[PDB]
């Protein structure tokens, strides 16, 4: 009973294909039978130029629930990334990605991917999702940036 | 007399002492240290009965040492997972799963104060613990004495 989610996702796919930010990727995965699985998208977010993330292309999976758009999609970096707001599982945390917080129907896939891109170099230090990145960020900013640069080079296309 | 299961089910200073002079060994012996989540549970239940009184302080400290030595000395035990889940259960770090943070952090903080001074404690975990104990939090602000003590101790690690 995901007909409503599928209707919306079909339109978001057409909208994304028509126009999206350069360097970004967002494509529905395929089912075993070759048909599109609109509930599972493979995406990629480019590091923002001028930041320690530049040059890297960070892959992420967007998973939609049957009640979408009442609920936000679950976004997970694959593989998990070193970042204060990224769970060890890879799940990314953002106010617009929480039903109890800022998620709303007015939110698009483009807004979500741009929101995550912005979060990369502008982490929410008050609400960390992992102890590792938070600890380093707070104790040695230079070291933190060093680790970020290495990771960006590691995921350079 | 008492048993480990009843103690963990309904922790109390009296029940801990009722376990006998070998209570420290019993707690570790009866805990599945192959599971980080279970070690966190045992550590919190045991520390929840901490009292700044000779017999109880010794019993809690000895139990913590037996349990954590057994867990940490396991080459396969994931110490990072333990720390993360401990912080989650103490309500200092968010989690994707639903967990009911403990009410009183006094015992846990005092037990940690003792633990971090032991040889079995992986020093690599000190910076992470320090980052989350110094991070603003209502619960910690209520147990200022224990919090300040633990931090002062962490500075010497």
């Amino acid at each position: 009973m995901s007909g409503i989610a599928l209707s919306r996702l079909a339109q978001e796919r057409k909208a994304w294909r028509k126009d999206h930010p350069f360097g970004f990727v967002a494509v529905p995965t395929k089912n075993p039978d070759g048909t599109m699985n609109l509930m599972n998208w493979e995406c990629a977010i480019p590091g923002k130029k001028g930041t320690p993330w530049e040059g890297g292309l960070f892959k992420l999976r967007m998973l939609f629930k049957d009640d979408y758009p009442s609920s936000p999609p679950k976004c997970k970096f694959e593989p998990p990334l070193f970042h204060p707001n990224v769970y060890p599982s890879g799940t990314v945390c953002l106010s617009i990605l929480e039903e109890d917080k800022d998620w709303r129907p007015a939110i698009t896939i483009k807004q979500i991917l741009l929101g995550i891109q912005e979060l990369l170099n502008e982490p929410n230090i008050q609400a960390p999702a992992q102890a590792e990145a938070y600890t380093i960020y707070c104790q040695n900013r230079v070291e933190y940036e060093k680790r970020v640069r290495a990771q960006a080079k590691k995921f350079a296309p | 007399p008492a048993d480990v299961s009843t103690f963990l089910a309904f922790p109390s200073p009296e029940k801990l002492l009722r376990l006998g002079p070998k209570s420290s060994v019993l707690i570790a012996q009866q805990t599945d240290t192959s599971d980080p989540e279970k070690v966190v549970s045992a550590f919190l239940k045991v520390s929840s009965v901490f009292k700044d009184e000779a017999t109880v302080r010794m019993a809690v400290q000895d139990a913590v040492d037996a349990l954590m030595q057994k867990a940490f000395n396991s080459s396969s035990f994931n110490s990072n997972t333990f720390l993360t889940r401990l912080l989650v259960h103490m309500g200092l770090l968010k989690s994707e799963d639903k967990v009911k943070a403990i009410a009183n952090l006094y015992g846990p903080l005092m037990a940690l104060n003792h633990m971090v001074q032991q040889d079995y404690f992986p020093k690599a975990l000190a910076p992470l613990l320090l980052a989350f104990v110094t991070k603003p939090n209502s619960a910690l602000e209520s147990c200022s004495f224990a919090r300040h003590s633990l931090l002062q101790t962490l500075y010497k690690v």
